[PDB]
RNA sequence: AGAUCUUGGUGGUAGUAGCAAAUAUUCAAACGAGAACUUUGAAGGCCGAAGUGGAGAAGGGUUCCAUGUGAACAGCAGUUGAACAUGGGUCAGUCGGUCCUGAGAGAUGGGCGAGCGCCGUUCCGAAGGGACGGGCGAUGGCCUCCGUUGCCCUCGGCCGAUCGAAAGGGAGUCGGGUUCAGAUCCCCGAAUCCGGAGUGGCGGAGAUGGGCGCCGCGAGGCGUCCAGUGCGGUAACGCGACCGAUCCCGGAGAAGCCGGCGGGAGCCCCGGGGAGAGUUCUCUUUUCUUUGUGAAGGGCAGGGCGCCCUGGAAUGGGUUCGCCCCGAGAGAGGGGCCCGUGCCUUGGAAAGCGUCGCGGUUCCGGCGGCGUCCGGUGAGCUCUCGCUGGCCCUUGAAAAUCCGGGGGAGAGGGUGUAAAUCUCGCGCCGGGCCGUACCCAUAUCCGCAGCAGGUCUCCAAGGUGAACAGCCUCUGGCAUGUUGGAACAAUGUAGGUAAGGGAAGUCGGCAAGCCGGAUCCGUAACUUCGGGAUAAGGAUUGGCUCUAAGGGCUGGGUCGGUCGCGGCCGGCGCCUAGCAGCCGACUUAGAACUGGUGCGGACCAGGGGAAUCCGACUGUUUAAUUAAAACAAAGCAUCGCGAAGGCCCG
RNA sequence: AAGCCAGAGGAAACUCUGGUGGAGGUCCGUAGCGGUCCUGACGUGCAAAUCGGUCGUCCGACCUGGGUAUAGGGGCGAAAG
């Protein structure tokens, strides 16, 4: 059965830290635990370690992510710009 | 321990000697284990890869900037950050860059840094929320964090 | 303690070896003025110096 | 019952004075200190996280009078390295000679033109 | 201590010459022979009896040979 | 004569205050001049395994043990003492220190400083004094040939002395006995670690085979030539060794907290068999106690494996308490490895223990008989091992030390009962120095003291119960906390009860009282939607006799068609809506009967509601009059700074 | 609390129900740590700060041993001079 209303992954922090706060920190919350699809070896294993560090339990691959996902939005654009400028720079 | 980057551990060979030389990278965003990274005047353009911003296009972006040209990566360190290579003159070999703090500065186009954004992304955007949290982050760091007005 | 050092041992066996009555034939001896050991220690009393 | 006293004079429940339950022929229990749980060897590899197989698991110092058949198993990098780590490391050494043969001959049958 | 298999061993175990002694224990079950070396205690254990005194007298001399009963 | 004068002495107070925190003592006897207090016995109690028990660290330092004394001390007493006096007592290769580094401390170079010096710890140093390797040589000498020595070549970054842990890292000792006091240290018996062996201690391995000619009836011998730094498994990997330097790579050391499972042990529990006790007014085949196997080897269970081979999976399957896993190879079959603290065995029964006896050596590790057995249980408790998860803007030492691999410089012998070499088996020698007694606390430590305070840990039985709660008890311990006797006034201190009223008392419901566990119902406003919430409110609760429900192990043959009253194949048959027998915990629900309506019967154990103010919460704070609304906090906002810098010390 | 299973309803989006799971500077409450109130005891005390009952917290900004560092106009202070 559905357990909780709207709270979902913050009803551990109970009444406290305010409900903007708890809604700012459950989407935060919910990208750190989440298990994400594995680029090298294509099973969902890829999962936090700590801060920026992305572990695979299966191929044991180590990439350096982002804080809470797994990759940030500025690093995909960023690898997209450097692409563009080194097929830029070479002909 | 005490900061929000992760740091690479790159292994390399001795040119001189037989021996391996082991480093400690600060971690451009994106780089796993068992990637081969290339370091020098003719390194390419890749995520990880050290080469001189003078070598390097009008618009790219670093991760470890040489504030002197000869020391080790001093700029753009902190998680997240990046500067960026604005512009160069090949005459008095120098290239402005774009600091993470918005400044201008010109260094010597022989300084090397890392391509790409320096990994632990968006780390200030989670609230703390507790003052246990703020407590052991600055446990680790040094004797500082409960601040009397 | 139980675990003590050398040095430690050796002046606490000093101090055991003069914690001690003077003899009886002391008081004998021709201008004395001596009656008692006014040196004595206990160990519940007074504490040694270490 | 009976209650049981430590033998030696370290009186702290640290990871050195840890002990086991012994009944000896005098018919009562007593402290037996145990010595530390030994590791296998890592593969050198430094991939696959299983430690490695036919190497007796004993305290460091111990290996010192092992024999040497205890220490290592009967391959290259026997008792250093895990055997599909070392398959995979002469595929790979073979392969990329092989691909070093492969742009050799490529060069050399591109240079045949001014 | 080590327990020898069968007679053959035990005969060259007592002929050692760090040999201190044997000693015979007899028991319900069994007869060992316990003969003591310079590092272990070598135990051959014999189930029947006619085996056991054909041991006994097959002792080397200059041995001691004590009896524990 | 004065100075709250200095030092010393002495009064009244005054035989007064007082010797009242933690339930408790009594009887007889002994010694003795003398007994409320000492000792012994009996009885009644307490601590009640989170102890008033058994042992350590720090600290003490002889307080430990025996004997004696009765001056003083032990705020009464003492025949007693942690007092006094006289003697005695601490035994180590394997228990620690010692060794290593940690946070850190600290020389030298250098820099500063009037100067004692202090800054700094890799920084402004020519910072390696070592090396099996090769050469030049001295032949020192058993001058065969290997050990010496000086110089040269080659290699050589701990890049920094040194100190820093009796809880971190750190090889390897256990069982029994023994004293007045010591034992993992002594004795007995079983082991084990490290180091050494030049003249090499013994074996074993290396390693001792093929080819060709001959001889020889064959087998087997002769000569020559050629190999030979081991071997097995498809694999995981295995076998007793298994040449190898500088150098390189890796491993171990070497890692947080929490959760949930599972294995193993110890303890607890249950049913029997012994042995000894207790009860026996009646009953009780009864109740209580006791009923071993060390280290180190070998074998086998058991646990684990992100190890291998076959094979190829959707109608997806396997599987956990949860999960989770699979064409990057599931399920299934067969293997391999690791741990093995469990069992068996050597140790080992000779020892130990329990009983029943017999001798004496004033005080025997005396001698002897018998026994030391069979089973069952489990969300039990405690350790340990393992598996798998969760949390972190927290990611949870270092170094000694030891090992494996890569590479192949070299070394070894010419086919010999051979060589170099050996991490294999056995054998020989050694392990120095220091600590070691005892207390470890309502009396051995600090607090002026035998001070209700303070002071770091280990072990942890039965009942009730959710329980390491409280209450009672066994093992172990003690004598009520520096006195006793007789009374039972006031006033107190601590604890109860109180008719009728129910806060009228008081600044104020201060204090006390009410409520309280569990089961079944039932729960509002408000809300940040999580909460409020045990809201509020109500019912039940004992004893006894039953009734249901919730499991686990085995075996299901149609048969002589025959001889290994039994075994191989098969004509020979249909549990297939599952039966037959056996064993086993607790727990839940329901019913009847029943007691003077009493039943969470002691113990344990929320009074509740409606609002206002302040602080968000959790946290912290004036040790010794203020715990708060104060401080902190997350959140928000602002400011400085790109290193020749911001802030700060000097 | 998230995650997970099953059943049911849905055209879908998804929803509902019952389990499972075991989070949290979570609640009651031992030990521990603290010290609210009685303005209790004591107040020439047991004590130059203690005692009784009642209390606050009790998985964390938790409690604690030992080793280190900071020294007087200095230290250290979740701040009370
Ligand atoms: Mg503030
Ligand atoms: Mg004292
Ligand atoms: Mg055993
Ligand atoms: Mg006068
Ligand atoms: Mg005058
Ligand atoms: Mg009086
Ligand atoms: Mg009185
Ligand atoms: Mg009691
Ligand atoms: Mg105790
Ligand atoms: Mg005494
Ligand atoms: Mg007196
Ligand atoms: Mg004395
Ligand atoms: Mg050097
Ligand atoms: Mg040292
Ligand atoms: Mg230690
Ligand atoms: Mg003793
Ligand atoms: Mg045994
Ligand atoms: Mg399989
Ligand atoms: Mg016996
Ligand atoms: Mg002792
Ligand atoms: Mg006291
Ligand atoms: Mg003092
Ligand atoms: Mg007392
Ligand atoms: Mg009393
Ligand atoms: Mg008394
Ligand atoms: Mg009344
Ligand atoms: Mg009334
Ligand atoms: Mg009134
Ligand atoms: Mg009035
Ligand atoms: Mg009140
Ligand atoms: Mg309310
Ligand atoms: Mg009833
Ligand atoms: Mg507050
Ligand atoms: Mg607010
Ligand atoms: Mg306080
Ligand atoms: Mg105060
Ligand atoms: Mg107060
Ligand atoms: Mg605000
Ligand atoms: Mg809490
Ligand atoms: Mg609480
Ligand atoms: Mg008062
Ligand atoms: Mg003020
Ligand atoms: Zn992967
Ligand atoms: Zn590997």
């Amino acid at each position: 059965a559905k357990r909780t209303k709207k709270v979902g992954i913050v009803g551990k922090y109970g009444t406290r830290y305010g409900a903007s706060l708890r809604k700012m920190v459950k989407k935060i919350e919910i990208s750190q635990h989440a298990k994400y699809t594995c680029s090298f070896c294509g099973k969902t294993k890829m999962k936090r370690r700590a801060v920026g560090i992305w572990h695979c339990g299966s191929c044991m691959k180590t990439v350096a992510g982002g804080a809470w996902t797994y990759n940030t939005t500025s690093a995909v654009t960023v690898k997209s710009a450097i692409r563009r400028l080194k097929e830029l720079k070479d002909q | 321990p005490g900061r929000g980057a992760p740091l690479a551990k790159v292994v390399f060979r001795d040119p001189y000697r037989f021996k391996k030389r082991t480093e400690l990278f600060i971690a451009a965003e994106g780089i796993h284990t068992g990637q081969f990274v290339y370091c020098g005047k003719k390194a390419q353009l890749n995520i990880g890869n050290v080469l001189p911003v003078g070598t390097m296009p009008e618009g790219t972006i670093v991760c470890c900037l040489e504030e002197k040209p000869g020391d080790r990566g001093k700029l753009a360190r902190a998680s997240g950050n990046y500067a960026t290579v604005i512009s160069h003159n090949p005459e008095t070999k120098k290239t402005r860059v774009k600091l993470p703090s918005g400044s201008k500065k010109v260094i010597s186009s022989a300084n090397r840094a890392v391509v790409g954004v320096v990994a632990g992304g968006g780390r200030i955007d989670k609230p703390i929320l507790k003052a246990g949290r703020a407590y052991h982050k600055y446990k680790a760091k040094r004797n500082c964090w409960p601040r009397v007005r | 303690s139980s675990h003590k050092t050398f040095r430690i041992k050796r002046f606490l066996a000093k101090k055991q070896k003069q914690n001690r009555p003077i003899p009886q034939w002391i008081r004998m001896k021709t201008g004395n003025k001596i009656r008692y050991n006014s040196k004595r220690r206990h160990w519940r009393r007074t504490k040694l110096g270490l | 019952v009976q209650r049981l006293t430590y033998r030696r004079r370290l009186s702290y429940n640290t990871a050195s004075n840890k002990t086991r339950l012994s009944r000896t022929p005098g018919n009562r229990i007593v402290y037996l200190y145990t010595k530390k749980v030994g590791k296998a060897p890592k593969s050198a590899c430094g991939v696959c996280p299983g430690r490695l197989r036919g190497v007796r698991a004993v305290r460091p110092k111990v290996l010192m009078r092992l024999s040497k058949t205890k220490k290592h198993v009967s391959r290259a990098y026997g008792g250093s390295m895990c055997a599909k780590c070392v398959r995979d490391r002469i595929k790979r050494a073979f392969l990329i000679e092989e691909q070093k043969i492969v742009v050799k001959v490529l060069k050399a049958q591109a240079q045949s033109q001014k | 201590p080590r327990k020898i298999e069968e007679i053959k061993d035990f005969l060259l175990t007592a002929r050692r010459k760090d040999a201190k002694s044997v000693k015979i224990k007899k028991n319900k079950d069994n007869v060992k022979f316990k003969v003591r070396c310079s590092r272990y205690l070598y135990t051959l254990v014999i189930t029947d009896k006619e085996k056991a005194e054909k041991l006994k007298q097959s002792l080397p001399p200059g041995l001691a040979v004590k009896e524990l009963k």
